[PDB]
């Protein structure tokens, strides 16, 4: 366990790519190809009124990425689904948990690889039991 | 359930249904999306499996001769159909609960996703439930129409030149109609086969591969050997017309001898190549 | 893969291997633990499905007479064998590939999660891949054991107690061992029944239920009837002992007359208690 993330924007890539960063574009979230955009920028804040973290989209406002019913992470506004707790374990990396309810099973964004590919891949809401879990680790970088 | 017609066997047509509504099918309704749908039996709602020996997976192709496959449209949640493009998304596995036959669509590209139906008759993909709404149903769509039924069958050739038994021979030819019982033909699928005989009601035998240089088919007593069975399928991409392929070498089909349309031409088993020649047209007496 | 005898049935008991290596098994290493070890056909390695119809998920109990049932450990990863306690995490849906025969264990509290193997020969619950470590394959343990095998059939109620034909007579009654043709059977499953025949050496007749008021068994020639028929199971718990039930009446099984242990003693086929006047002990010639 480690916190230690001050409010402001960030980019958030995988353990799989340098250059592919989470951005969203086509009403889609997924990890593309590097760019100076807005829609590849995100604004982490914590909110201590029910602890834990709110991701947005700098490109867009007044959503917040959530998770669906389909076990999607996506871009909502809101009902909420959209609180985390990112689990410091290295410099700039982190385990992004879901924060809902004690005693059950841990979930956490993952990026799904195939041999290291993640092109088109969303991030999903999956159980998590460890902090060794290449695909649950993501980093995120100060801008 | 007890029938194996309907198991998941490669290169076999299918309706692909919900397991909370035997009423409803896999539906394609435009050039790029499926809903659920009342069932009609349409070439949009027969889907062909064809598997993937190195993936244990399966690509899902629409019958209604466009080619399109089922596909996850990833990194959204929906799916599609759309031109086979050998990508991960068009990939499923096809896992099957032995009692129930229910099965799941799990995505080869992200095997997280399986298929799921709404209550809105829309189509997605989703993390794993308890839900039946990720269970389908398989129905093998031949047997549904064909099984046990006195048939015609038309050549492509010629809309008034039929399968036919000879007058006076066992050999097997094409004839107009005449209404003949030497022109009705009961399918009949065998278990252990897993194909299909066609009984002449003339005679009570069966449309046989007889094997020498002449290749004809003819009327044979019955038998086990597999030159008697018959894989009774679509073309390729098209489910208004029929393929009979020989269980003996089923690389050799049900064949009119050289495209010749005259009463008395010769029905033969010759290998495939899927020209007009090769296709037939099955319809209940 | 060709026969039906390695089906996902209903209380039938199996070896359970990872796709990758059929000579390494699930196995019961202690009171609590499973890993996969070198195969030795001990019970501690079979394991018996009990399906729940509501679920479509299965209960894995193994079978060296403990009781205990394959356990998801939630909310780790881990999993072991418990009590049945009738809660969630001990159910598995196993959902089949059609051509590869391969399984996937997914566990009924949590789909998202499937059982998968590591190099170390551990077992763990795991999201969901592309991988063989997620893929097992299930063999019938009575099918493998004795398909085409020439046995002797011992009553539990006394180690020189045999299943005898009578000399003389169609009769088959218990006798002391003899080494004698009319004390051995090639025990031979049939696929369309699904279920087995065993044939006496001496005559090549076979073990038959003989409906009247004495219930006997007989040797008998070959017939279609369910009478001639047996599923070979397991006692309950316990795989050191087996139960034979009558395919005209699945409720009713072979059973020495009033437990008595006599040279001529009859056996019958009566209503399952499963006494040991029932069980039997099976060993090849």
């Amino acid at each position: 366990e480690r916190t230690f993330l001050p409010n402001g924007n960030y980019k958030i890539k995988s353990l799989f790519s340098d250059s592919l960063y989470l951005t969203y574009s086509s009403g889609s979230l997924s990890f593309l190809n590097t760019s100076s955009l807005d829609n590849q920028k995100w604004k982490l804040e914590y909110i201590s009124s029910s602890n834990g973290f709110r991701f947005s989209n700098v490109a867009e406002p007044n959503k917040y990425l959530a998770y669906n019913d389909y076990g999607f992470i996506y871009l909502s506004s809101s009902s909420n689904n959209s609180l985390w707790n990112p689990i410091k374990i290295a410099i700039n990396s982190y385990i992004i948990c879901t924060l809902s309810i004690v005693n059950v099973t841990d979930y956490a964004w993952t990026i799904y690889d195939n041999n290291n590919n993640i092109t088109d891949q969303p991030i999903l809401n999956l159980p998590n039991f460890d902090i060794n879990n290449s695909n649950q680790i993501l980093k995120l970088e100060k801008l | 359930s007890q029938t194996n017609a309907n198991d998941l066997r490669n290169n076999e047509v299918f309706f692909i249904s919900p397991s909370n509504n035997t009423n409803k099918v896999l539906d394609k309704i435009s050039q790029s999306e499926v809903k659920l749908w009342n069932k009609l039996s349409g070439a949009n709602q027969k889907w062909r499996l064809i598997y993937d020996t190195n993936k244990q997976a399966y690509t899902i192709k629409v019958m209604d001769n466009t080619s399109l496959i089922l596909t996850w449209d990833a990194p959204l949640s929906s799916v599609s159909v759309k031109t086979d493009t050998n990508t991960n998304n068009q990939y499923w596995y096809l896992l099957q609960d032995y009692i129930s036959r229910n099965v799941i669509l799990r995505n080869y590209m992200n095997p997280n996703l399986v298929l799921q139906y709404n209550t809105d008759d829309t189509l997605i993909v989703s993390t794993q439930t308890n839900s039946n709404n990720q269970f389908f149903k398989f129905s093998n769509c031949i047997y549904e129409a064909l099984n046990n039924r006195n048939c015609k069958l038309q050549t492509q050739l010629n809309s008034d030149r039929f399968l036919s038994k000879n007058l006076n021979s066992q050999i097997i030819v094409l004839w107009q109609w005449f209404d003949s019982s030497r022109q009705k033909w009961t399918i009949e699928y065998n278990e252990t086969k897993s194909a299909y005989t066609l009984k002449c009601q003339e005679n009570n035998r069966y449309l046989t591969w007889i094997q020498n240089s002449n290749n004809y088919v003819e009327t044979y007593q019955s038998t086990d050997s597999l030159i008697q069975y018959w894989n009774i399928n679509y073309l390729d991409n098209d489910a208004s017309k029929y393929i009979l392929y020989n269980l003996q070498d089923t690389n050799r089909v049900l064949d009119v001898y050289n495209s010749q349309t005259a009463n008395g031409t010769h029905v033969i088993v010759d290998s495939y190549h899927g020209n007009t020649n090769q296709q037939w047209i099955i319809n209940l007496i």
